[PDB]
């Protein structure tokens, strides 16, 4: 004779289904993250992989039109495991490239202060 | 402002010269007559050792304010010592972002060589199959 | 009997001229200024964080220090009486 | 130094004026290194979606070659 156990189990089962959907929604969206710019995507192209990430950014954000919403968790896990295999010597090549990317700008800082 | 023995506002404050603390004369006097000691530290103290609170001597003072030069100098320590910790919040958070950027750009540099080979292999399979 | 401090202090008082401070932050001008802007932002942040602490900090202490000043004042006027009483006695003695 | 004292007033003014900008410049750089890091994460996850379609075009090719 169960009583408030089926309600606890239904809440536990509904809790489990929410844990499966949030994790398998998206790797980049769940982890962490701008104005809409079709002219910036048009100017950057004027090369194909750069245009693919630009349309991916405009889709997730939704002069801005939305459309792309069909591009599930198992295919992303195998995609993440495969790319991890491709990536001491590997640690130094990532530290050197991070220093290169770390290495016009003054107007943005002044406006950031004007907000402050 | 308070007497440490009773907890009242003492109407005749006398400061001891063994445990530096402002006691009420009438209260501390009875504590000394009970036993020659200071109530807090239990060090020896007599009634002559106790000293009333006095005006310094001949130099005139003014109350503790923000203008006063020494209070203004201790203020500028608070300013800089707080701003020095503000720099740590950005130095420590920079060492996490650049460390995640270094591993991110390495995974980008390790992956984009595999995008270049699949674009070769899938087009080579289309170049091979279509010709046959 | 002091170091360099005494030379410039006595010269400042004799000449009757106070050393000029940073008359810069208040005026400034729109359109080097990328730095001046970023200095302003940080300054404001400090003030605001500091100001916020000060109101609450100030509110907590806005009157706790005023109580200390009343304990400091009454002690002086007790000594005014103790001095008043001795001297009066002396005068009376002389008169007699 | 022997340095005039009215000048030491303007030094302390300049040194606080400099440290205020040396603290400001170090914070906007932290925000933009994190901002440019976030642009790499979108391209990282967008690229591994583009590899899945390229693997399908290779899988479709391996089936046609067998026939």
């Amino acid at each position: 004779e169960e009583r408030e156990i089926d309600d606890t189990y239904i809440e536990d089962a509904a809790d489990v289904d929410a844990r499966k959907q949030a994790i398998r929604d998206a790797e980049r969206v769940k982890e962490m993250k701008a104005v809409q710019k079709d002219l910036p995507r048009p100017s950057e192209v004027n090369l194909r992989p750069l245009n693919v990430e630009p349309p991916l950014t405009d889709l997730q954000k939704s002069t801005m039109l939305h459309y792309d919403l069909l591009h599930e968790p198992s295919g992303n896990k195998k995609g993440k495991t495969v790319g991890f295999g491709t990536n001491t010597y590997l640690e130094h090549n990532p530290y050197e490239k991070f220093s290169k990317e770390e290495l016009e700008s003054l107007e943005k800082r002044l406006e950031i202060n004007r907000g402050h | 402002l308070i007497c440490s023995i009773s907890n009242e506002v003492p109407e005749h404050p006398c400061v001891s010269p063994v445990s530096n603390h402002v006691y009420e004369r009438r209260l501390i006097e009875k504590y000394i007559a009970e036993n020659g000691t200071d109530p807090i530290n239990n060090q020896p103290l007599s009634e002559e050792q106790l000293i009333d609170i006095k005006v310094a001597h001949p130099i005139r003072p003014k109350p503790p304010s923000a203008t006063s030069i020494p209070a203004i100098l201790k203020a500028l320590q608070d300013e800089w010592d707080a701003v020095m910790l503000h720099s740590f919040t950005l130095r420590q958070q920079l060492q996490t972002t650049r460390q995640e950027l270094s591993h991110a750009l390495y995974q980008h540099d390790a992956a984009c060589r595999v995008i270049a080979r699949l674009t070769k292999e899938v087009t080579a399979a289309r170049e091979a199959l279509a010709t046959l | 009997t002091d170091i360099m401090r005494n030379e410039f202090e006595r010269l400042a008082a004799r000449q009757p001229i106070e050393l000029l401070s940073m008359k810069r932050y208040e005026l400034p001008a729109p359109s080097e200024c990328v730095n001046n802007s970023m200095a302003q932002l940080e300054h404001q942040a400090v003030r605001i964080e500091n100001l916020e602490l000060m109101s609450q900090h100030g509110c907590n202490a806005w009157k706790v220090y005023n109580e200390n000043l009343v304990h400091m004042i009454e002690h002086a006027q007790k000594e005014l009486q103790k001095l008043r009483k001795h001297i009066q006695d002396l005068n009376w003695q002389r008169k007699n």
